[PDB]
């Protein structure tokens, strides 16, 4: 039967504990809270609770998974009918949320058996297209009849409207006003180029996401990702694809501005008695370069210029540099790589680049258009990517006229301007 | 393999099996060795050849081996290239009272000993419907006893279904037709073996009505409830925090 | 069982590209030209079979040349639609088939002149003697084919249309558009330079 | 015909009871080893049967396509016979054919030889997708929320179905693909041999499908012997056939091959660290490096530390130490140059051979490249990239503009590269070993000036050189002697290169050997020594950049001799690589460092 089952899945939400503390169910209470109506699961807690679910959720994932959605929907109605009466009428599915960690597949291995199964892979992300809508709930009305109905799609984001409801067919007009919508989008993924024979170019593969497993990714962040090998529409043949059913992303790839600005407290006791020590400038001193010899001078320079310095703006606009500039000059050896190459690690957010811009790099603003449409979008830069951090540079002597002039510039308002013919912009570098 | 397995054995819906499937293969390969038969849908092209297999091998039975346009073509073409109660006096087969008995997904044995009753006895009717309907309730009320003792509500729920499939609006009709068939096949011994066998005695146990009617006390009216019960009742409340 | 081809080589006369007109429809005439490709051999239709789409009487005749679309006969004539038909692959007979690309040749081209072109096509046992690349010596007949390369062109043009006089009570003109170019065939070619 | 009954007997007898030598019966084994491995295929060799009775080949040339019939289910029966429940896991069974003697080119093909056993020889190339298509079928209705039954699939058609079991209703149809079953499909081109095409003739292609779960068993650049059947294809939209009505050609292929995955056994180590254990390899190893000139034995030594690798290491973390190695050569065009590196390519593991402008793999970048099939946006990396773990060759360094310059700049110094171009922001590992060449201003070396004054190329990408190795002109008799005899004779000890490239593979997988500090304050003592005595007679300094890369070769020596750590009378050779490669690279006035810098000898 199905209720055994449903049964059997809802025991696992309240019933289950490891730490002699509870998991899911004050994760489901602040859940409901936070208003965010889904989760995170972790499939390995399921295999030592209960094998009656296991074995059969993989290979009818798609039968299965809308009886955990329902259960969960009535475990968030039964806990909001009680809250309510603690403290202090539209409650749709929960999206549910699951990862994993037991093993990898890559594309190249795939083959066309386990279709419609669950698989896990690895690879990396290229596209982010546009935020496509689908339909959840949504109204009609018989333009003949005047008979107002209703209809629900629940996963598919199998049937289609009434044909009939004389009227004739194709009697029903879609209302707008009074429906709900979801969105997803289509994004791609292909393997590691590192892994890939000799000779020929890469396999890519679409998938789709929904309500809040959507925007949680960026191109070049690598992903491993969980999902079924689904199919839609030679002499007879069907595109292959997968549906999206639990992400996992490093925690945070290539650095990004917008960073993390609110830190613990356990950290602030040791952070003060650091600060409070009257030996602070020496440890860091000693500790910038501990496998490098001599040049404290040189390191008591860095200590200096990484904290930035005194921002000060006037109410005429002319704002001070609130960082500071600085030029090695020497001969090989005596570390003046080494210690640029160690720079990036200590950074937080932070770029590295060559002379003249490094392979597909502009050492500035290098804008060019859009691949769709034919349209102008800021690209990038060596000197926007690091907005609010410091630049690492080598080979400063053979540089280019055009790349030298923006880059001097900055060295002195950290304000780089492009006016070609149809964009305008001053993007702001403070690097 | 398996389509011709899946097709061979769906006639029950020693050696018949095996010759038929051997003859099933060997005309299959005979009807597309040649370029003489195309335009042939396989949708449907395992029935006349298994219809000609029982025709060929020892004995051959007509009925459900048919069971349509190109039918007949495909044959000819092959062996030459080689209320429900007011209603009076109504009639009836073997399969549409199966199909009305098999709506509730009963098993055979049931359908058959209907059907048997019904050719026996359908010589003195007035309306069929009247009898097939009380027998197939009366074995609905037997073999689902457990569901609801269970669940009272399936009461309600099967008089509607057997009250809409019968178009009417009224139920002491019903009531009629349950009450009369059971006075009128109370004495027959296949029906003690489904009593003995499905143990509904009046929807109570036997070693309960005994002691319910000899005129004891220490008779189990179940007011209260089982132990099983409350202990797995108290899981309800034991999470009653959330 | 029986296939046939035959050939003439050793004409007297030899007519260019430019030598050939209106007055030399299926007559034999040898030409002489360059070679500048060949395609892909792809086994052509000679004969092939149908069959009835209520029964299955099959005709194993053919239309060979053109109008390759319906035949009419069927043998039990008791039909409500015997006009259309339906088709076979086995029962059929084949041959191979081959086209190349002719080109004029140097030592015989006028002045602010072009190398005029134009398409042969081959049969039979009589294939893989083509060349790119070289001179050659063909004859044959002046088929023909239909084209639509020849429109937004100056003049008139000739179109055809089933006739309603004397008949009637029965695009519904059902009018064909027809334009041909001349092209060539060949039953015997040489390699001559 | 209906000769099926004593066909099927006849050929499941030859199954059972075959037997050739021994009384073997060969297809035993065939049958339980792929119930073992759960195969979807199985093969018989055409000879035998074919000795055995040849009108079973009669048959099977008039329709083959029908001859697989009763093939299959014998080989279902079979299966299950010897492996219950086979047929719950295995719906279906495939054969495959072998020794077929006939030869058709892939232009012989003639309409006398179709819907007949075929058998071509070509190349792989485009090889496109591993597309699912249905092999079982069922609905999902309107008229009623029901199914259909299941449904095998015809070879040349669609399917669809207007009637239904509850009534004979043409209600909207729609195939269940959340539940329905697939196999593999392949679509492959197929070209001829360049090596035998006539003299004028050009090659001729066709294409090809790949069935039977055998996708992916090829890639281009491969000879291929595909036997199969060969028929039409009737693809519909036929009528608007202009000219004469003909059709095209496709083959379905049976068998595959790739004739015409190193790994590493017990005995195969153990004979690995029998002959690493055992009195100095290294001789050997140059001595079988590369035969294919006799040449000179530094370079090649320059290239054999090239070759292993060393050890990457970070303390905790921070001031990495850069494991493999860099080399780079120059000299006159008149001697080998562009040899060894792409015999380097054949031998080593993951190699690449790329270049520059023309007759280059790849750009030796990473962009955002199209794709012919359905307009595929990918990231392809340079050579560089490929060989993350391994190397990357190249030639003509000179020829090269400012941006694929920067890049193989950037690799050497950060081993990373970055994209900053089409909405993509990413870096990679590009801790790859280089190596390159390139061609001195006039041919000549011109012997009286340093390397920069000689060569154009810049300082900043020279450093990372540890090996800058020059050679000239040889004009003694001796280099005639052996050279012109050597040439004459290419068209009048050493170990096999199979072992050696397995030996790289056991190599850089295990031994990590270590360095005890027990006498290595002499590296400090050797080096202040020589940093002052640079001074005292020479322009240009020596740098702690060549005591970091002796150390990088003496660990790669390490890894050579397989040894557990560094050995003393090691560090010897690789202070003599470093000193004698910039003695050479320096002006005649070094020629005093050669009697001085000779007692570290
Ligand atoms: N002052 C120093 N202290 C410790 N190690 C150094 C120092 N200078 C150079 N090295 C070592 O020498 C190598 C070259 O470093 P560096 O001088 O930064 O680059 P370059 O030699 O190209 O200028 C590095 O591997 C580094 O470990
Ligand atoms: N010692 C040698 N033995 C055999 N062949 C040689 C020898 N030296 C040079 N060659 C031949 O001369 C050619 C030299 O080409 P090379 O100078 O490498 O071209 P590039 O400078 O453009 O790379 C090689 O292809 C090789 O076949
Ligand atoms: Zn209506
Ligand atoms: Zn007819
Ligand atoms: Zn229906």
């Amino acid at each position: 039967d199905n209720t055994e089952i449903i049964k059997s899945f809802k025991n696992f939400i309240l019933e289950f504990r490891l730490d002699s503390q509870f998991i899911y169910r004050d994760q489901l209470r602040n859940n409901i809270l936070v208003k965010n109506y889904s989760l995170t699961v972790n499939m390995e807690h399921l295999i030592g609770y209960n094998e009656d679910i296991y074995k059969k959720l993989s290979d009818e994932p798609s039968d299965i998974i809308p009886l955990f959605e329902t259960a969960i929907t009535q475990v968030a109605k039964r806990i909001s009918i009680l809250s309510r009466a603690q403290s202090a009428n539209s409650l749709p599915t929960f999206q549910l949320i699951l990862n994993s960690n037991a093993n990898q597949i890559p594309l190249r291995d795939l083959d066309s058996e386990h279709v419609s199964k669950i698989v896990r892979l690895s690879g990396i992300i290229i596209s982010t297209s546009v935020l496509s809508s689908r339909a959840t709930y949504l109204s009609i009305m018989c333009r003949n009849c005047r008979h107002t109905t209703s209809i629900t799609i629940n996963n598919f984001n199998t049937v289609s409207l009434p044909r009939s409801c004389n009227c004739g067919p194709d009697p029903y007009i879609i209302i707008h006003e009074s429906s709900k919508f979801i969105d997803q989008q289509f994004l791609k993924l292909q393997e590691i180029p590192e892994l890939v024979p000799v000779g020929e170019m890469p396999r890519n593969l679409t998938m789709t996401c929904d309500r809040y497993l959507t925007n949680k990714v960026i191109p070049g962040t690598r992903v491993t990702i969980v999902g079924i090998y689904s199919i839609y529409n030679g002499v007879a043949i069907r595109t292959p694809y997968i549906k999206i059913l639990g992400i996992q992303s490093d925690v945070e790839t290539s650095s990004i501005w917008n960073s993390v600005t609110m830190f613990t407290e356990e950290e602030e006791e040791e952070f003060l008695q650091l600060s409070r020590n009257p030996k602070l400038y020496e440890i860091l001193t000693n500790s910038i370069a501990p496998s490098i010899f001599g040049n404290e001078d040189i390191k008591k320079a860095i200590v200096c210029l990484l904290m930035g310095g005194s921002k000060k703006i006037l109410p005429d606009g002319m704002r001070l540099r609130g960082d500071i500039n600085v030029l090695l000059l020497g001969d090989p050896g005596t570390a003046k790589s080494q210690l640029l190459k160690f720079v990036e690690k200590v950074s937080p957010i932070a770029v590295y680049t060559s002379g003249k811009g490094s392979s597909a790099a502009g050492l500035t603003a290098s804008v060019q258009r859009d691949p769709m449409t034919r349209e102008f979008y800021l690209e990038g830069g060596a000197m926007v990517l690091a907005d609010g951090g410091v630049v690492c540079i080598d080979e400063f002597d053979k540089m280019r006229d055009e790349d030298r002039v923006a880059i001097h510039e900055a060295m002195e308002q950290q304000t780089i301007s492009i006016a070609k013919a149809g964009i305008t912009t001053v993007l702001n570098s403070r690097t | 393999q398996h389509c011709v397995a899946e097709v061979l054995r769906l006639d029950p819906q020693s050696g018949y099996l095996k010759k038929l499937t051997n003859a099933t293969s060997i005309l299959y390969n005979t009807s597309l060795n040649k370029v003489m038969l195309k335009q042939d849908e396989e949708v449907a092209r395992c029935h006349i050849c298994a219809y000609i297999a029982s025709q060929k091998m020892n004995e051959k039975h007509m009925p459900d081996l048919c069971y349509p346009k190109k039918a007949k073509h495909l044959m000819n073409l092959f062996r030459q290239s080689l209320s429900l109660l007011v209603k009076k006096y109504c009639k009836m087969t073997t399969e549409e009272i199966i199909r009305l008995c098999n709506d509730f997904e009963l098993p055979r044995e049931v359908a058959y000993k209907i059907v048997d009753e019904y050719n026996i006895n359908a010589s003195r009717l007035v309306c069929p419907w009247q009898l097939v309907c009380g027998l197939v309730l009366n074995c609905t009320f037997i073999v689902f006893n457990e569901r609801r003792r269970k669940d009272p509500r399936i009461d309600h729920f099967i008089v509607s279904k057997m009250c809409s499939l019968m178009l009417t609006s009224k139920v002491d009709d019903v009531i009629e037709c349950v009450k009369l068939v059971k006075e009128l096949i109370i004495g027959e011994k296949w029906f003690r073996d489904l009593q003995i066998r499905y143990d509904d005695f009046d929807g109570i146990r036997y070693d309960e009505i005994i002691f319910r009617k000899l005129g004891s006390m220490l008779q189990t009216t179940n007011i209260l409830v089982t132990d099983d019960q409350y202990n797995i009742w108290k899981k309800r409340i034991e999470m009653d925090l959330a | 069982e029986r296939v046939f081809q035959i050939s003439f080589f050793n004409l007297p006369t030899v007519h260019r590209i430019r030598d050939i007109r209106s007055e030399k429809i299926g007559s034999l005439l040898s030409i002489s030209g360059t070679v500048t490709r060949t395609s892909e051999v792809r086994p052509e239709l000679y004969k092939a079979s149908f069959t009835c789409d209520m029964c299955r009487a099959i005709v194993d005749n053919v239309e060979q040349s053109f109008k390759y679309t319906e035949p009419t006969f069927c043998p039990n004539p008791s039909c409500e639609n015997r006009a259309f038909w339906t088709l076979n692959v086995t029962r059929s007979r084949f041959l191979d088939w081959q086209k190349v690309r002719i080109q004029e040749n140097a030592n015989e081209i006028p002045t602010g002149s072009m190398p005029r072109t134009l398409d042969v096509i081959l049969r039979g046992d009589s294939v893989e003697r083509a060349k790119p690349g070289d001179r050659c010596k063909f004859t044959g007949v002046e088929i023909v084919v239909p084209d639509v390369t020849q429109l937004g062109l100056p003049g008139v043009k000739p179109s055809s249309t089933l006739d309603t006089r004397g008949i009637s009570k029965t695009r519904s003109l059902g009018v064909r558009d027809l334009t041909y170019k001349i092209s060539f065939l060949a039953c015997h070619v040489i390699s001559i330079g | 015909p209906n000769v099926s009954r004593t066909i099927a007997r006849e050929l499941k007898s030859f199954l059972l009871e075959y037997t050739d030598e021994t009384g073997r019966s060969v297809y035993g084994a065939r049958i339980r080893t792929l119930g073992e491995m759960n195969s979807e295929s199985l093969e018989v060799n055409y000879r035998h049967l074919a000795e055995s009775k040849a009108i079973l080949a009669l048959f099977l040339a008039k329709c083959p396509e029908e001859m697989l019939k009763i093939f299959d289910l014998v080989a279902m029966e079979a299966t299950e016979l010897h492996y219950p429940d086979y047929a719950r896991i295995h719906s279906e069974i495939h054969v495959r054919i072998s020794d077929f003697p006939t030869i058709y080119s892939l232009r012989e093909l003639r309409e006398s030889n179709l819907s007949s056993l075929v058998r071509v020889t070509g190349v792989v190339t485009r090889r496109t997708g591993v597309f699912p298509q249905l092999k079982y079928v069922k609905f999902n209705c309107l008229k009623c929320g029901s199914i259909l039954g299941p449904f095998f699939q015809d070879s040349n058609e669609e399917i669809r179905i207007s009637f239904c079991t509850n009534c004979k209703s043409k209600g909207p149809f729609r195939v269940n693909g959340e539940k329905t079953v697939y196999r593999n499909y392949q679509r492959v081109t197929l070209q001829e041999a360049p090596g035998t095409v006539p003299p004028g003739r050009l090659p001729r292609h066709r294409e090809v499908i790949l069935l039977a779960d055998l996708v992916d068993v090829s890639k281009p650049g491969e000879e291929v012997e595909v036997t199969g059947i060969y028929k039409n294809n009737y693809d519909g939209n036929l009528n608007a056939k202009n000219g004469f009505p003909v059709f095209a050609t496709i083959i379905e292929a049976n068998s595959i091959k790739r004739r015409e995955v190193f790994s590493w056994t017990e005995e195969e180590e153990r004979e690995f660290r029998k002959i690493s254990r055992d009195r100095g390899i290294i001789d050997k190893i140059i001595s079988s490096m590369a035969p294919s000139i006799y040449g000179h034995r530094d370079i090649k030594t320059a290239v054999a530390c090239s070759l292993f690798g060393g050890v990457p290491k970070n303390v905790n973390g921070k001031h990495s130490i850069r494991g493999d190695i860099n080399v780079l050569l120059l000299g006159d065009p008149g001697t080998a140059k562009s040899q060894i590196l792409k015999y380097v390519e054949k031998t080593a593991h993951r190699a690449v051979f790329a270049t520059g402008q023309g007759a280059s793999a790849v750009g030796l970048t990473a962009s955002v490249r199209k794709d012919p099939i359905t307009k595929e946006w990918t990231l392809e990396g340079g050579a560089l990239v490929l060989a993350d773990k391994g190397v990357c060759l190249i030639d003509e360094f000179d020829k090269m503009n400012d941006q694929d310059r920067t890049s193989i700049h950037e690799a050497m110094e950060q081993q990373s590269i970055s994209i900053s171009k089409a909405g993509i922001v990413t870096t990679l590992q590009a801790r790859c070993s280089i190596i390159a060449a390139a061609n001195p201003n006039g041919g000549r070396y011109n012997s009286t000036l340093p390397l920069a004054q000689n060569v154009s190329l810049t300082e900043p990408i020279l450093s990372r050189f540890d090996i800058l190795c020059v050679v000239r002109d040889l004009v003694d008799e001796e280099a005639d002697e052996r050279l012109a005899t050597f040439v004459v004779d290419s068209h009048v000890s050493p170990i096999p290169q199979e072992l050696l490239m397995k030996y790289i593979h056991y190599a850089r997988t295990k031994i990590y050997p270590k360095l005890h500090q027990m006498d290595m304050d002499k590296v400090s003592r050797v080096y202040a020594d020589l940093r002052r005595e640079s001074i005292s007679t020479g322009s240009f300094p020596i740098t702690v950049r060549h005591l970091e890369s002796i150390l990088r070769i003496a660990e790669s020596f390490a890894k050579m001799r397989l040894s557990e750590f560094v050995s003393s009378y090691d560090l010897d050779r690789a202070i003599k690589v470093v000193v004698d490669s910039f003695v050479d690279a320096q002006k005649v006035s070094v020629r005093r460092q050669l009697r001085r810098s000779f007692a570290i000898y």
